[PDB]
């Protein structure tokens, strides 16, 4: 029964796929301008004063 | 307090302000970012222009 | 022969080295409103068209 049913260990991967996700949101959050000119920190610090 | 005093031109009084850029401003009289205090001017053609 | 204002004259001025400083420097000019950029930061900025 483990190895014939793909989605057996539903448990532990929903706890990963959690996870990843949370992660991937965070490191994809660094893309938003959040009013500012830009979202590259070194686009702001070499076009301002 | 620091009071500094100098004459400069009519178009040049905009120059003296935290930032600003300009003949007056980036070689002769710098004003710090963080400045804290007043910057009084007139116009004295009657004391200064014979 | 400087254009009219509802007639005026665009220029594309691409693929050239431009010192800004030359016209920043400059006395002649009462107004130089630099908005999203700063005029001693143009020197060390490479734009297109």
């Amino acid at each position: 029964s483990l190895s014939s049913t793909p989605s057996a260990l539903g448990k532990l991967q929903d706890v990963v796929n959690q996870n990843a996700q949370a992660l991937n949101t965070l490191v994809k959050q660094l893309s938003s301008n959040f009013g500012a000119i830009s979202s590259v920190l070194n686009d702001i610090l070499s076009r301002l004063d | 307090v620091y009071a500094d005093s100098f004459v400069i031109r009519g178009d040049e009084v905009r120059q003296i302000a935290p930032g600003q850029t300009g003949k007056i401003a980036d070689y002769n009289y710098k004003l710090p970012d963080d400045f804290t205090g007043c910057v009084i001017a007139w116009n004295s053609n009657n004391l200064d222009s014979k | 022969r400087f254009a009219s204002v509802y007639a005026w004259n665009r220029k594309r001025i691409s693929n050239c080295v431009a010192d800004y400083s030359v016209l920043y420097n400059s006395a002649s000019f009462s107004t130089f409103k630099c908005y999203g950029v700063s005029p001693t930061k143009l020197n060390d900025l490479c734009f297109t068209n």
